[PDB]
């Protein structure tokens, strides 16, 4: 189908408690398969999913050398934003980044993407033609700047049109079995009575890769998805996910309903009654 | 892979 | 600039009484990132593992922690967690048609 390669850092200042927090984590689209933590004794960057240890070891020290120093790079970083603001070095403040890139069905190579927020507000952002940046904010100004200055959106690009969009066509191949491999949501639907007069009417889906998916629900063929709760999909923890929506209804009238669920592994999507 | 980068703010 | 934490307390597999299995709190749609989530049999501390934080296109974190259990008609099983946004530690006890 479509796929996506990316990489998610996270800077936490812990006043008077040493060094901050530097935390990394990889993905191909719903599966982590990387991770990096500074606060690890020796801390290298360890695995996360089987189809990815196969690689040399001199990729992990590769990486391992490049995580250390973002965790290096972003600690100053953290301390040059909060004198662009004045902020004082007693609070703690969050620094984020985020890229990657999206790979079609061919692999086109769709959309690249680099952005940066501080304490979860957008901060600076690549832009959609991987040359200019908007910045949010007068001190993200001085940002947009010195990167400009340095040719920086130049090497993001090249990073995410070559290095990128290759080494995510290599993750892919790699985990064949895992990651091309779509599953199919178990699905039934409970009863939970409330009362006398009526009672909550479960739709589950359990079990399903990847993580997107739709449930509905229709009354007497209606579309009644305004009353129902749904759940955010959630991780089951086998790599697989899970979401649910409910309803509640007049007894007797259980009989009224249908759930639907929609999802990419699902030949045709399946409807069922109580 | 990750983006070698000797980025500062 | 701050979000509160969503949090769903649920099964791997649909509750089988006395049958192995694996409890999840699934801590979600937070910021600040420093949060502090506790799995927890009959309102005291479980052993649980805790995923490597990550975080959505907004920007709000989000974490599994997850151990293993095996249900009873009895234990019950309980998430606290505690951050900036919130006066008073919140617990979400483990409904099992939920």
């Amino acid at each position: 189908g479509s796929h996506s390669l990316r990489y998610f850092h996270t800077a936490m200042s812990r006043p008077g408690l040493g060094e901050p927090r530097f935390i990394s984590v990889g993905y191909v689209d719903n599966t982590q398969f990387v991770r990096f933590d500074s606060d690890a004794p020796n801390p290298k960057m360890e695995p996360r999913a089987p189809w990815v240890e196969q690689v040399g070891p001199e990729y992990w020290d590769e990486e391992t050398r490049n995580a250390k120093d973002n965790a290096q790079n972003f600690r100053v970083n953290l301390q040059t934003v909060l004198r662009y603001y004045n902020q004082s070095e007693s609070g703690s403040h969050s620094l984020q980044r985020m890229y990657g890139c999206d790979v079609g069905p061919d692999g086109c190579l769709l959309r690249g993407y680099s952005q940066v927020s501080y304490d979860g507000k957008d901060y600076i952002s690549l832009n959609k033609d991987l040359r200019s940046w908007t910045a949010a904010d007068t001190a993200a100004q001085i940002t947009r700047l010195k990167w400009e200055e340095a040719g920086v959106a130049e090497q993001e690009r090249n990073y995410l049109e070559g290095t990128c969009v290759e080494w995510l066509a290599k993750y892919l191949d790699m985990g064949k079995e895992t990651l091309l491999r779509a599953e199919s949501p178990n699905t039934r639907m409970t009863r939970h009575p409330i009362s006398d007069r009526e009672v909550t009417l479960r739709c589950w889906a359990l079990g399903f890769y990847p993580a997107e998916i739709t449930l509905t629900w229709q009354r007497d063929g209606q579309d009644h998805t305004q009353d129902a709760e749904l759940v955010e999909t959630r991780p089951a923890g086998d790599g697989t996910f899970q979401k649910w929506a409910a309803v509640v209804v007049p007894s007797g009238e259980e009989q009224r309903y249908t759930c639907h669920v929609q999802h990419e592994g699902l030949p045709e999507p399946i409807t069922l009654r109580w | 892979r990750s983006f070698i980068e000797d980025l500062l703010f | 600039v701050q979000h509160s934490p969503k949090v769903q307390v649920y099964s791997r597999h649909p509750a089988e009484n006395g049958k192995p299995n694996f409890l999840n709190c699934y801590v979600s749609g937070f910021h600040p990132p420093q949060i502090d989530i506790t799995l927890m049999k009959n309102g005291k501390k479980m052993e649980a593992e805790q995923t490597d934080l990550s975080f959505n296109r907004d920007w709000t974190f989000y974490l599994l922690v997850h151990t293993e259990f095996t249900p009873t008609v009895e234990d019950e099983y309980s998430c606290q967690v505690n951050h900036t946004t919130l006066s008073e530690p919140k617990v979400v006890k483990w409904d099992r048609d939920m």
